[PDB]
This record gives structure tokens, C-alpha cells and sequence, in this order.
């Protein structure tokens, strides 16, 4: 799981709960 | 900076009930039927050649994908943490892109000794596991390892504060150190679904058209060759002509001198009037081919010839090897109800002919295969094993594409419908997690796919799952 930017919070928490792929 | 979103990033509960079930389901059965395949390929000399050891390189990669990627996948969905460390941050995702090469390159490599073990006429049947196949496996697992180490060099744990909660997170962190993991980092979901997506589905395709292509010229000659023989010595047909192979009149001079230097000239060496088998398919190859060229040349014979499948194609060939293009065209009605797709009725009509009271199981089972479309009539142990083998390769390739696509439309369609400035963006990012975990569980529903298909498919797997399972 990847996001464009740290300062994207929202993606980071995402990926925090996402799948590991 | 992009806004907070104005609703929640979360995962239903109802929802992680159904998926783990699932998982659990696809887990316990994907060990047990890939640890049971590799155990039956192991305990039977009798199962160890090519393409059974390369199906065990499958189910190897079966068993290290599913014991990655669910339990760790099953893990992040109800207790929604981290708690590993970096290393396994790092190495999980690794070994899963490591299983997952394994498991493409098998398929792939699978796909091509199919295609081989029916082209190749200089092929050595036999038990034998060739040497190339060793190798050809140790360069499968070091490919898919090396290709692999982006996952390792990328992932690290991270940690930010979250409206208030200070979060660990594991993931392919943003800012990569070295350019080429920058781009990495932003090309890994088109590399992933060209590579070990769309790459496979288009070897494996192609090879199984290849294969499917050579199977049906196989499938000519063993027609041919049960209604007229094949014969590797000179001999005289019903009319007295000097023949060889299957039906390839030679010359209608009485002369058995004249008939040997003309098969000297087609073969391309002195044969005494003996060919080998080999010699003699491509012989019959060309017949073939000659035969279609007149087909097509005759304006009777074209119109129904471009009509039919490919395997009532060859009962038309057939009977033009019978008795000859001008013979065929005779059957005026018959040829219509062809053309039509009359099966039956064709087929009753066939039957009245004066050529089949002169060749009735011949011409019987002509008939069969124009009413069914199938080799039915021709059925021997070359063709069961060819249908069998063509199945393995459909099923194992179609299971592969349907159980691999949610995973990579997941990934595209975040990277192709986010959009960091909008407020409302969490409902995709929830909507997301939901494919996300469907995603993971139909992927390894392939590995655990793989030796159900193989029993299904193969009777002697089949046979072998039972002794191993029911007893
Ligand atoms: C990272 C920098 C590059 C280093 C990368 C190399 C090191 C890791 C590769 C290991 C695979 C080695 C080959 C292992 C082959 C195992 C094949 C196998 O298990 O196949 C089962 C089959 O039954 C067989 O007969
Ligand atoms: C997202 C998609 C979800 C579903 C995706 C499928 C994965 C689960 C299927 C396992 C069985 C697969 C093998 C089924 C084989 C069919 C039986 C068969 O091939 O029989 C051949 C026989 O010799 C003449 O028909
Ligand atoms: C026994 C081997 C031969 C038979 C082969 C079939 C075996 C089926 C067994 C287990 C799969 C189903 C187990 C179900 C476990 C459910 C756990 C669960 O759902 O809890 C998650 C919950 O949502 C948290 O919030
Ligand atoms: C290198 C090889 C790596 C091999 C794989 C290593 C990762 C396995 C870790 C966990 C599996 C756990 C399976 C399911 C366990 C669920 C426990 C849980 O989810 O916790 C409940 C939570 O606290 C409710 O609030
Ligand atoms: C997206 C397209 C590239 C994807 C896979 C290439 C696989 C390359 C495998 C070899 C490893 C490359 C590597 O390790 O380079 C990292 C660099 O050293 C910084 O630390
Ligand atoms: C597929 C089954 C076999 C799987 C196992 C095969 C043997 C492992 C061999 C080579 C792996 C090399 C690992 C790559 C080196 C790690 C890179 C790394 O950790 O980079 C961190 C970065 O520098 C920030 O500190
Ligand atoms: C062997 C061929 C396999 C992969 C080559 C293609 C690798 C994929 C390259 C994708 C490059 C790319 O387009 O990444 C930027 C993207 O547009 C940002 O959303
Ligand atoms: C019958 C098999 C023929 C051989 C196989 C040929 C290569 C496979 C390529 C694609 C298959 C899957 C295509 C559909 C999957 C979705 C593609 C997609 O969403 O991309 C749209 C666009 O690129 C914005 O993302
Ligand atoms: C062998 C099949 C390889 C590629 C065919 C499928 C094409 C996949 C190409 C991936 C790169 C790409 O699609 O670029 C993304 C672009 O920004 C918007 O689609
Ligand atoms: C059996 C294999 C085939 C199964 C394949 C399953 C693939 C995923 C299913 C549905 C996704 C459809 C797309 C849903 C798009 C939702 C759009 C949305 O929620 O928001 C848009 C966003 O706001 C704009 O920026
Ligand atoms: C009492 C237990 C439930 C009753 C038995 C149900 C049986 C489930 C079978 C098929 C359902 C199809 C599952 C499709 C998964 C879609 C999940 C989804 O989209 O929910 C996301 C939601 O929007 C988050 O915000
Ligand atoms: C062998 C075959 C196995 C078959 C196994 C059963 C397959 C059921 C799968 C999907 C149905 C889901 C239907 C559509 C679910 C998504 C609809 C949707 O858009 O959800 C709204 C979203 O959650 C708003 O927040």
C-alpha cells in the first residue's frame, strides 16, 4: 500500500488498515 | 496539503466475519490439497516427469503464497496493527511477490512443455525428468526472488499522528531514498499487473493456441490413419497402384522402380521403398494441405467446406481421401444439409449412399463425427490424452485469470479514482479496503484452486487424491 504524500493523512490511516500487498 | 476527510476510513464488521471465514476456508484447504499434490508427485515414481515436477514448482509456490499472504492479511483485518517490527514489514511482502513469481513462471513455463510435449517429434517419451527442467526451475525461483527485492528495499514502518492517535503503520512508505525505488514506488501497480497479470495471460494463451492449433493436426492424422492405415513399405491399393504412407499414391506406372524414385525424390534420400513414421506425416501433412487447396479450388466444395468447424473439416478431408474431390462433390443434398447445419438429417442421409454399403464402419464413423462435431468415433489413447491435456492447460490458465483480477482492478482503481483534495475521499478508501480484502482472498483461492482443478481434470490425479485422501 503506497500514497502519494506523508502529508496525506487520510491514505496513510488507509494503509494503516489495508492488506499487505 | 490534502483536507481531512469530512467522513470515517472503516471496515464493517460484518464484512471482516465473512472474509475471515473465507480465508480460513481458502487457508485449510489450500495446504491440504497443495501438500497432498506434492506428496503424490513425490511417493509415485510413476508421477515424476517434466510436467509433474513442474506442476510441483505450482504447488510449492501455492503453499508459500497462501501461508504469506492469509494469515498476516487475516491479521491486519481484526486487529488492525503492527506489531512485527521493520524486518517483517520487509520480508512478508518480499516472500509474497517471491511466491507469486513462482507461481506465473510455472504456469508459463507449464504452458510451453504442454505445447512442446506435442510438437516436438525428436521428444523421448518417457518417465524422465530432462536435465533442462532442473535448471529451468532454479532460474524460475532466483528470477522471482530478485524480482522481488523492491518489496524488501521499499516497505518500512512509518509513524505519524492521526487526528490525536499516534499510528505504526507498515507500507511502501512515500519519499523513497534512491530514484529508481521513487519510481518504483509509483509504477508498482502497472508493473505488477503487466508482469504477473496481463505477461502470463498472454504466454500462456498463446502457447495453449499453438498447442491446441498442433492438436488438431495430430487429430487429422490419427483419423487418416485408422481408416486407412498407416503403412511404411510400398504396397499396392485396391485399384493396384503403388501407395505409401497414409493413401499417398506414389505413381500408377506398374513399375516398382518408377515408385521407389519417385518416393526417393519426396523423401530426399534412398528409402528402398521404407519410410519412417516421421517421413510419413509430413508427407501426409502435405497431403492434407493439397487437399484443402482443392477443396477451396472446387465451387461445390468451398462454400460448405468454409462453413463447418475445424473438426467437421476433417471429416470432409477424409472422404476426399476416400474417394477423391469429384466423389464428394456427388453428395449434392448431403453437402447442403451440411451447409445448413443439419447435422442429423445429413447424417441419415450419408448413411443411404452407395459408399457407405461399400465402407459402412468407415464411412460410420464419418458420419459420427459430421452428426457431433466430435472425434467420438476416433476416440484412442492419444486422443484422450490430448483432450486431458488441453483441459489442464484452459482450466489452470482461466482459474488463474478470474481469481488474479479483483486484486489488480483494486490496485488500478485507486490509482486511477483518487483524488487527494477531495474531502469525501474516505468513502473510496473504505470501498477500497473491501476489494483490497477480496482481492487477497481470490488470489489465494487460485493456489488453493490449482489442485481441485488438477483432480478434476485428470483422472490420474484424480485416482491419485483418492488413494492419498480416502484411505
Ligand atoms: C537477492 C540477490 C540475488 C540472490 C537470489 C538467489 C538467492 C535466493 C534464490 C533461491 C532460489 C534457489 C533455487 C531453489 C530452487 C527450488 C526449486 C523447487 O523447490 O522445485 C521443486 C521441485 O520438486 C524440484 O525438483
Ligand atoms: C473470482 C472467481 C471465483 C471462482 C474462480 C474459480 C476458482 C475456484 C474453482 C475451483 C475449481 C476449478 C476447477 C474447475 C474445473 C472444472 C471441471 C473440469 O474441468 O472437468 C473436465 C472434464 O474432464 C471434462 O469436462
Ligand atoms: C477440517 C479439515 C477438513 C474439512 C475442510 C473444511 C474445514 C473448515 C474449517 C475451518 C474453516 C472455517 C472456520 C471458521 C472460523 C471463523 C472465525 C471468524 O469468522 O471470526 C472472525 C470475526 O469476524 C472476528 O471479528
Ligand atoms: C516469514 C514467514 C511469516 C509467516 C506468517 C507470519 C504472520 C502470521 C501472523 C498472524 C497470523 C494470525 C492468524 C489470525 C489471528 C487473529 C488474531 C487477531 O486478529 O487478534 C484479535 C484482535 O485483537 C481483536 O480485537
Ligand atoms: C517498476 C518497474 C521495476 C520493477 C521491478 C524491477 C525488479 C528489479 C530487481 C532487482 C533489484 C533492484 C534494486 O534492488 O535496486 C534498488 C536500489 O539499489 C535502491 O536501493
Ligand atoms: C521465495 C522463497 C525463498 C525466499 C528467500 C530466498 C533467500 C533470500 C535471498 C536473498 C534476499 C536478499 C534480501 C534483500 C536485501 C534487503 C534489502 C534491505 O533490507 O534494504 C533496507 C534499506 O536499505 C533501508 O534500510
Ligand atoms: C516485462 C514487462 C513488464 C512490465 C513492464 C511495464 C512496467 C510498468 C510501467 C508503468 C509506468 C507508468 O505508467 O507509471 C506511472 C503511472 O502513470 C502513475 O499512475
Ligand atoms: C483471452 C485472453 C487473451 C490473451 C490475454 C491478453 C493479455 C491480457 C490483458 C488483459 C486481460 C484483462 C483485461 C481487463 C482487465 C482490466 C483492464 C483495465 O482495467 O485497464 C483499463 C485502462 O488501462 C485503465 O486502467
Ligand atoms: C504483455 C502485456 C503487457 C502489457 C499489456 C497491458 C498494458 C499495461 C501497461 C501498463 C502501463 C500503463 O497502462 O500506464 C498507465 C497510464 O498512466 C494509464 O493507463
Ligand atoms: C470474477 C472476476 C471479475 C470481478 C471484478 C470485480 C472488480 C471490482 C468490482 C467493482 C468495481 C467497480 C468500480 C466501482 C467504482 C466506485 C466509484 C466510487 O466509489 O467513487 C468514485 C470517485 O469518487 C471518483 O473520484
Ligand atoms: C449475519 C452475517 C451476514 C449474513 C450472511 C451473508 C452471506 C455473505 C455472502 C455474500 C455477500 C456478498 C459480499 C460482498 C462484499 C461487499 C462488501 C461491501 O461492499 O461493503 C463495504 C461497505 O460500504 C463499507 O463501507
Ligand atoms: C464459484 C462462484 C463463487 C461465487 C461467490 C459469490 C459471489 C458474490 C460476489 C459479489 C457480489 C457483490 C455484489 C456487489 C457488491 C458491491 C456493491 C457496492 O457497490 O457496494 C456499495 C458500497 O459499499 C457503498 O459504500
Amino acid at each position: 500500500c503506497t500514497c502519494f504524500t506523508y502529508k496525506d493523512k487520510e491514505c496513510v490511516y488507509y494503509c494503516h488498515l489495508d492488506i499487505i500487498w | 496539503s490534502p483536507p481531512p476527510c469530512q467522513g470515517p476510513i472503516e471496515i464493517k464488521e460484518t464484512f471482516k466475519y465473512i472474509n475471515t471465514v473465507v480465508s480460513c476456508l481458502v487457508f485449510v484447504l489450500g495446504i491440504i490439497g497443495n501438500s497432498t499434490l506434492l506428496y503424490i508427485i513425490y511417493k509415485n515414481k510413476c508421477m515424476r516427469n517434466g510436467p509433474n515436477i513442474l506442476i510441483a514448482s505450482l504447488a510449492l509456490g501455492d503453499l508459500l503464497h497462501i501461508v504469506i499472504a492469509i494469515p498476516i492479511n487475516v491479521y491486519k483485518l481484526l486487529a488492525e496493527d503492527w506489531p512485527f517490527g521493520a524486518e517483517m514489514c520487509k520480508l512478508v511482502p518480499f516472500i509474497q511477490k517471491a511466491s507469486v513469481g513462482i507461481t506465473v513462471l510455472s504456469l508459463c513455463a507449464l504452458s510451453i512443455d504442454r505445447y512442446r510435449a506435442v510438437a516436438s517429434w525428436s521428444r523421448i517419451k518417457g518417465i524422465g525428468v530432462p536435465k533442462w527442467t532442473a535448471v529451468e526451475i532454479v532460474l524460475i525461483w532466483v528470477v522471482s526472488v530478485v524480482l522481488a527485492v523492491p518489496e524488501a528495499i521499499g516497505f518500512d514502518i512509518i509513524t505519524m499522528d492521526y487526528k490525536g492517535s499516534y499510528l505504526r503503520i507498515c507500507l511502501l512508505h512515500p519519499v523513497q531514498k534512491t530514484a529508481f525505488m521513487q519510481f518504483y514506488a509509483t509504477a508498482k501497480d502497472w508493473w505488477l499487473f503487466s508482469f504477473y497479470f496481463c505477461l502470463p495471460l498472454a504466454i500462456t494463451a498463446f502457447f495453449y493456441t499453438l498447442m491446441t492449433c498442433e492438436m488438431l493436426r495430430k487429430n487429422i492424422f490419427e483419423m487418416l490413419r485408422i481408416d486407412e492405415g498407416l503403412r511404411l513399405k510400398i504396397y499396392k491399393d485396391t485399384e493396384g497402384y503403388y501407395t505409401i504412407g497414409i493413401g499417398h499414391l506414389l505413381t500408377k506406372s506398374p513399375s516398382l522402380n518408377a515408385a521407389k524414385s519417385e518416393l526417393d525424390k519426396a523423401i530426399g534420400r534412398n528409402t528402398n521403398g521404407v519410410i519412417t513414421k516421421d517421413e510419413a506425416e509430413k508427407l501426409f501433412n502435405q497431403d492434407v494441405d493439397a487437399a484443402v487447396r482443392g477443396i477451396l479450388r472446387n465451387a461445390k466444395l468451398k462454400p460448405v467446406y468454409d462453413s463447418l468447424d475445424a473438426v467437421r473439416r476433417a471429416a470432409l478431408i477424409n472422404m476426399v481421401f476416400q474417394m477423391g474431390e469429384t466423389g464428394v462433390a456427388g453428395f449434392t443434398n448431403s453437402l447442403r444439409m451440411l451447409q445448413q447445419k443439419r447435422w442429423d438429417e445429413a447424417a441419415v442421409n450419408l448413411a443411404k449412399s452407395r459408399w457407405y454399403n461399400q465402407t459402412p464402419n468407415r464411412a460410420k464413423r464419418v458420419i459420427t463425427t459430421f452428426r457431433t462435431g466430435t472425434w467420438d468415433a476416433y476416440l484412442n489413447d492419444h486422443l484422450k490424452q490430448r483432450r486431458e491435456v488441453a483441459k489442464t492447460v484452459f482450466c489452470l490458465v482461466l482459474v488463474f485469470a478470474l481469481c488474479w483480477l479483483p486484486l489488480h482492478l483494486a490496485r488500478i482503481l485507486k490509482l486511477t479514482l483518487y483524488n487527494q483534495n477531495d474531502p469525501n475521499r474516505c468513502e473510496l478508501l473504505s470501498f477500497l479496503l473491501v476489494l483490497d480484502y477480496i482481492g487477497i482472498n481470490m488470489a489465494s483461492l487460485n493456489s488453493c484452486a490449482n489442485p481441485i482443478a488438477l483432480y478434476l481434470v485428470s483422472k490420474r490425479f484424480k485416482n491419485a487424491f483418492k488413494s492419498a485422501l480416502c484411505c
